[PDB]
């Protein structure tokens, strides 16, 4: 509980779409390594050897990502044999999760320098290709009652009365600020282009924004989670543990839940003695950090108590933040989260998120991580909270102050 | 690793023995203790015995029959033995199991084809046997059913069944199809799904139809010749294994769909089914079989199967050997049957009497009325030809059978009578009176009757020897009980012959005291009662009927109370309130009459009246009443849903001891059945009455756990759940 | 800082590849299992506490996919705040996830974690996870991908171990195994897995050979020449170790590790969060460390991460009482004994992965606590847990006796 851990780098690459994208023949392994190579050219004559470890998150680590693909993305990019590698799963936390591990090892004394992040290339793997320890035990499946995220969230938006309109407003909402911060240029330092061997471009903006998105043209789409809940039974199933509620309203869609993307994100953590020893500025430090759950098959109402966890933990209130950073996994949970802790509506994902920009599994906590370390400095704010709801029920939350 | 039940230290044989000069060995079962071979300790042992020699003297034969000397082929095994199987005797149940396989797999990996010759019916471990062998071939005769019903027991196919038709169907089809419910089939619809490989029109032709296939198989084949296809090096399951891509992406909604379909009922066997048949695809034959066997062991040591073995094997056949029926009464054909009253009654009436082969005369006020009855009978028909079932000839003599009439002078030569008009005494006299006279001297003279004592409605006739109470319930073409009430003056004979009425339309009877509700009537009162209450209480109308379907039920409360009519409800309170107030006492008012009154009041009565509990538009139901949130307060109570299922399952348990107690019912077989077929009572309770010796909780198991968790429901919910002294000691 | 403390430390048998015991169980419920059993040692234990579980899985795929750890939790009727990690750092996973729970503990933002792992190899083979290099010719080829195996052959030429030296050690471990199980030194850490009748499915380790001997060890066959031949890894790695002629191929399946299914736990806490729930603390993590080298080779990673663990926490090799080093293959043990003069008396003293197999997410937590138990056995004092890393790694934890 005594070192402090600072953040010095924290980068992503832009995040390319699921059909017809541009990073669908680039290899999660290639994600990582470009992203490595950006630090080296940001900071050439630091001593690899004094990086100890990186850890990546994946929450479907086959395929292209299986193997360790952490220890894959060191050997690739000719880090030295010494800095470990470690990839961790733990759903839609993982990004985070890896940042937070790292700080804690930091925190600890017994590591010094660590890059942390995810890489999920959902075009080439996508979610469920690793089969699961749930789905394929029928007895277990059976007693705990698994439910997708999506009937939770739709499940979400029925409990707490928002409605079809009500959703689609935030989704617009994150299509506009994500084209703001774009046109803006507040991702400028932080987006690395993904390039091939030769150089050339291949992806250089987050392509699965639609910027021109209407209410009108949001209210025309099909609730994309309606057919698997008939064909699943898994309405049925909600309602049997929630049995106070009658029928649940599927109000998510596609243009209103986050969007399976491809992409990596990197972050360097390091000590005081380790920024100071290479010359890195500690650009933010990591105030805290919290793991907290909250009702299954919901499953994701999750990141409430983690947040009133971390904000305990840092003795802080929802007063002393001066921005909200929660993934966008569907607009229920945000909305959910807002009406909760009230959360003031200037403060809440002020550059967009996953539905405007995509859900890159295990890289979407290290980038919306990232997107407050600059948004705090461009601002020149001080304090930002960063959270996401899990799959099975959990959440993690992470506060970060501007150095 | 012995095919024997002991290895130290004496059961019959069951099995001959015949090996041809062709070296084919023909194996007859012919169990000497009874007219159906059985998986008991002799079989076991019989069949241990002669695999044995199959495998000593494997030099000298070429191939192999089974055969069944009996009606069937082979069904079932000994309940006595599994019913009493403790949970500290799982490793005997396992043990068991795993002999009785190693047997099965020995016969088929035997290097030589194994043909089954299927006479008769082949039920649960009878086709497991079938299941072992390479070739099956079915005689297409009558009565001849194949199965693996064990489901339905609270059991599951533990020979194997489950192993084998997963590694013959996938996971899916064979769950779906045959495991989860335990569909029988006969042997023309068992060729068509491949459960049967061949079908003959005579059981003679059978072992001769066996050993030429055999014989062929030997010249055609003898590379594969008595290998399984899940014995061979490529071998592929159908619709592949839970690592496959196609089937991993729907496997995640096996589980959820199978919970739908339940209802989330506690019902443990298809859940084990389930589980054993995805395990097992994951694994080699050999490792899958004896995960099988591990959950049967769950099973078999669980208190749901004791249940349902208990309701099954010694209460429905106790009541269809007689056990209601009194003693000296012999047979009495019936010619011909009148239905008083064309309603959904009296035309349900008329089609399962027809059916059966009986003349039907459906009696109404107009014609008009008596034909819209018959055309109950023609739309039942019209969807049994689309679907296949009956044919085009059985049809229309069917429908031929059935005169729709207006006038009563049409119920000359009518020798059964039964009338299903309105529930009102001073009606049904006069529709009796009218008709008594133009019957037959000998008819019975039945009545449909929900509450009404049936010694009061007999009053209107001269004969009151042959008037009984024959209770249908709707629709009739599908629920299978027949309350039979005996009223005081009602004679020995006319039960007989009604109860042999019961037995030869289909259906299952109970014999009832006269009383005032019977025994359906009167404990499905305490259930919607009890649904009532606590929606008077303040319990959200959603969580009731969630209530009810986890509970096991097959309709909720709510939506089961909007069919009855509140009316209906209503005026068997002011009924049962004369019942005492006459009497000269004080009436107990169940909580639930205050809303059923506020129901009427806000002129929603039910289904019939367009409006109930629930909102109906276009003929169907429609949702809970936007409203019935407003007008009770709903979610101000919030009780636990174990208790709201509780509260239900208890009222109905209670009510059930009182008619015993009382001489309404006179045997717990007719409480237990009558409870599940008459009012939809969970089958998983095994009745009513089970529900209290066989009862399980987190405080503990039997009559004592049942006392102590009615007397918590006594102290938070009222003195209805104290239980009677005949529980007590 | 914050002191992390092992509380307990426990592990399933491990059953064998072929016919082995465990095949039929799945590798959720070796877990679930372990779980059961620190229940039934506490009781009244408030899991609301439980902040996390931590488990390492090398081949998180089908069974063990889709994050094994929170499945753990939900399977188990553990709250559904107390997390669930799966992590993979080859070899060592079960290792780092006891590590990562004590920097979780010492970081004063975790008070209560469970940590392990998990391996059901005879249901998910090693490499069923695909994997980023040999999906990518292109950095398999430039990195110069060479199996453990064949690392394991050249360690032993290079350091001048004979197949007689591989196969001493071999026959060491099947003896130490064999004393300390018949000794009753594993009695209490060993939770014998049982069905849900409550049948016994296995109560000991299967893939010990307790009665080897060295005529029997040299009659076996090298597992790794038809390996090396047909890939040409024998040729890749003299291109990298040029001054090398030709590797000895003297690892079979005698002196390797055993392919094993197995899970184990250890619960971690802070010494508040064991004065609150009454746990008595049986060991405390002294300190950590992470390094590698060459991944050719690939398995000379525990000696640099020996090294700094020991200059972490202020310690030598005269301090510490028993060094437990996972027995991969013979040569590396063998190969760390020499380097930093390990005592023979103090090495694996109850025996290893080449008697009771090597369950790769769960070994690291495995060999933990065999030191927990050895060390309040002989009353003695340190103990150093060390483990080879595929990809040239390794890791290293001194742990003290409270
Ligand atoms: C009549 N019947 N025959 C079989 C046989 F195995 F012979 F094929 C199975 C059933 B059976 O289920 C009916 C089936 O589900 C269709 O509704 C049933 C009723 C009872 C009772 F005791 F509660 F009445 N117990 N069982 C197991
Ligand atoms: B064996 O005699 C048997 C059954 C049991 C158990 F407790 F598990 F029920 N224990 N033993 C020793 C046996 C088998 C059968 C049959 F019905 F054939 F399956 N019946 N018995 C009595
Ligand atoms: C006996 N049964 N089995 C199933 C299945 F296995 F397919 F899921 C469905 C039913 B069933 O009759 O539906 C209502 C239910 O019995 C009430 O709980
Ligand atoms: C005697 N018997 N046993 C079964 C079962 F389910 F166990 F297989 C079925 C019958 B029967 O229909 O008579
Ligand atoms: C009739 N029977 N008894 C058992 C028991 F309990 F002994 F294991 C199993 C069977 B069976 O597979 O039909
Ligand atoms: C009719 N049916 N029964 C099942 C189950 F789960 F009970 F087997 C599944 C379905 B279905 O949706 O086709």
């Amino acid at each position: 509980m005594s070192e402090e851990a600072f953040i010095y780098e924290a980068i992503r690459t832009p995040r390319g779409k699921q059909k017809n994208g541009s990073l669908h023949e680039v290899k999660p392994l290639s994600l990582v390594v470009g992203l490595i190579d950006e630090l080296r050219k940001r900071h050439p004559d630091l001593d690899e050897n004094l990086i100890s470890d990186v850890i990546l998150g994946c929450v479907s680590p086959v395929g292209d990502q299986g193997g360790d693909i952490a220890r894959a993305a060191v050997l690739a990019s000719g880090m030295p044999v010494t800095s470990g590698g470690v990839q961790l799963n733990r759903f839609c936390a993982s990004g985070l999760e890896a940042v937070n591990t790292a700080a804690q090892k930091v925190r600890s004394g017994w590591d010094d320098l660590v890059l942390a992040g995810g890489v999920e290339s959902m075009s080439r793997v996508p979610m469920g290709s690793d089969g699961g320890a749930m789905g394929l035990d029928p007895a277990t499946n059976y007693d705990v009652m698994f439910v997708p995220q999506s009937i939770g969230a739709d499940l979400i938006a029925t409990i707490e009365g928002f409605s079809r309109e009500d959703v689609d407003a935030y989704a617009l909402r994150s299509q506009q600020k994500a084209a703001e911060a774009w046109s803006g240029g507040y991702f400028a330092k932080s987006v690395v282009p993904v390039r091939d061997q030769n150089g050339l471009l291949i992806l250089d903006h987050d392509e699965h924004m639609r910027p021109d998105t209407t209410k009108e043209g949001l209210a025309k789409l099909k609730p994309a989670f309606e057919g698997l809940a008939a064909l699943g039974g898994f309405d049925d199933v909600a309602l049997q543990k929630y049995h106070w509620v009658e029928k649940i309203n599927h109000v998510h869609t596609g243009g209103n839940s986050s969007g399976i993307v491809d992409g990596a994100a990197l972050v360097m953590i390091g000590s005081a003695a380790a920024g100071k020893l290479q010359g890195l500025t500690p650009r933010a430090r990591i105030v805290a950090t919290a793991t907290s759950g909250a009702d299954p098959v919901i499953m994701l109402t999750g990141p409430t108590p983690a947040t009133r966890k971390v904000l305990d933990r840092a003795g802080l209130t929802v007063d002393d933040i001066d921005l909200f950073e929660l993934n966008e996994a569907f607009a229920s949970v945000v909305l959910k989260f807002q009406k909760d802790l009230n959360i003031p509506d200037e403060k809440l994902n002020v550059n967009g998120g996953a539905i405007a920009m995509g859900h890159p599994l295990g890289a979407t906590g290290a980038m919306i991580l990232g997107t407050m370390v600059d948004e705090l400095e461009r601002r020149n704010a001080r304090r930002a909270l960063i959270t996401l709801c899990i799959g099975g029920g959990m959440g993690v939350a992470t506060i970060i102050e501007r150095v | 690793s012995s095919h024997h039940h002991h290895h130290h230290s004496m059961p019959d044989n069951t099995i001959q023995w015949d090996k041809d000069a062709d070296g084919i060995v023909t194996l007859t079962m012919d169990d000497p203790s009874g007219s159906t071979n059985v998986m008991n300790e002799a079989y076991i042992e019989s069949m241990g015995k002669a695999v044995d020699r199959l495998v000593a003297e494997k030099d000298s034969i070429t191939g192999v029959v089974v055969a069944s000397a009996k009606k069937t082929f082979f069904a079932g095994g000994d309940v006595k033995t599994m019913i009493q199987a403790r949970p500290e005797d799982a490793g005997d149940v396992f043990n068991t199991v795993e002999t009785i396989k190693r047997q099965l797999r020995t016969l088929e990996t035997l290097g030589k084809p194994v043909v089954a010759a299927i006479n008769g019916a082949a039920l649960g471990g009878g086709l497991e046997i079938a299941l072992a062998c390479h070739h099956r071939i079915a005689a297409d005769v009558k009565g001849s059913q194949l199965g693996l019903p064990e489901v339905t027991l609270g059991l599951l196919p533990g020979g194997g069944g489950v192993t084998r038709t997963v590694r013959m169907f996938g996971i899916q089809n064979a769950f779906v199809s045959v495991l989860a419910q335990g569909t029988r089939f006969k042997p023309a619809k068992a060729k068509e799904i491949g459960l049967v490989d061949e079908l003959v029109a005579t059981v003679e032709e059978l072992v001769p139809a066996a050993k030429a296939w055999i014989k062929e198989e030997l010249k055609a084949n003898p590379d594969g010749a008595g290998v399984q296809p899940w014995d061979k090096k490529g071998y592929k399951m159908p619709g592949g294994t839970p690592s496959s891509p196609g089937l991993a992406a729907i496997l995640p909604s096996f589980p959820s769909n199978l919970r739908k379909q339940l209802k989330g009922a506690p019902m443990p066997a298809p859940r084990a089914i389930l589980a054993a048949a995805v395990e097992g695809a994951q694994v080699d034959f050999d490792t899958a079989s004896r995960i099988e066997s591990r959950y049967f062991a769950s099973l078999v040591t669980g208190q749901v199967a004791k249940n349902m073995m208990q309701a099954f094997f010694f209460d429905l056949q106790a009541i269809n050997a007689g056990g209601s029926r009194p003693e000296g009464i012999g047979k009495t054909p019936i010619k011909r049957i009148g239905v008083l009253g064309a309603g959904m009654m009296g035309a349900g009436i008329a089609y399962v009497s027809a059916k059966a082969g009986y003349e039907v005369v459906l009696k109404d006020v107009s014609l008009e009325a008596a034909a819209k009855g018959k055309g109950y009978s023609e739309k039942l028909e019209a969807k049994a030809l689309e679907r296949g079932r009956t044919t085009q000839e059985r049809s229309d003599a069917l429908l031929a059978r059935i005169t729709p009439t207006a006038d009563a002078a049409d119920f000359k030569g009518v020798d059964f009578v039964i009338e299903a008009v309105f529930e009102n005494q001073e009606l049904k006299h006069k529709v009796f009176g009218e008709i008594e006279d133009i019957v037959e001297p000998n008819a019975i003279l039945g009545s449909n009757t929900s509450t009404l004592p049936i010694t009061g409605l007999a009053t209107g006739v001269k004969r009151q020897e042959d008037f009984i109470g024959i209770h249908f319930f709707s629709p009739v073409d599908k629920m299978p009980l027949v309350e039979i009430i005996k009223g005081e003056k009602t004679s020995d004979e006319a039960l007989a012959r009604v109860f042999d009425y019961t037995l030869a339309i289909g259906k299952t009877p109970i014999v009832v005291n006269d009383s005032r509700g019977f025994f359906t009537s009167r404990v499905i009162g305490t259930f919607v009662n009890e649904a009532l209450a606590m929606l008077g209480e303040g319990v959200e109308p959603a969580s009731i009927e969630q209530a009810g379907s986890q509970a096991g039920y097959p309709a909720p409360p709510l939506q089961l109370s909007d069919e009855l009519n509140l009316e209906l409800m209503h005026k068997i309170a002011v009924a049962t309130r004369k019942g005492v107030e006459d009497a000269g006492g004080t009436y107990q008012p169940h909580p639930a009459e205050a809303v059923v009154e506020k129901m009427i009041e806000l002129g929603r009565s039910g289904r019939l009246k367009g409006a109930g509990f629930y909102e109906y538009a276009d003929g169907k139901r429609s949702g809970l009443w936007p409203g019935l949130r407003e007008t009770f307060k709903s979610g101000s109570s919030q009780p636990p849903l174990q208790d709201m299922i509780d509260r239900m399952l208890f009222a109905e348990a209670l009510e059930t001891q009182k008619c015993l107690d009382e001489g309404v019912l006179t045997s717990t077989a007719d409480a237990n059945i009558g409870s599940i077929m008459g009012i939809g009572f969970p089958p998983w309770t095994g009745g009513s009455a089970q529900f209290i010796v066989g009862y399980s909780g987190p405080a503990g198991t039997g009559k004592a756990a049942f006392v102590a968790r009615a007397r918590e429901l006594a102290a938070a919910y009222g003195d209805r759940f104290l239980p009677p002294e005949s529980l007590l000691s």
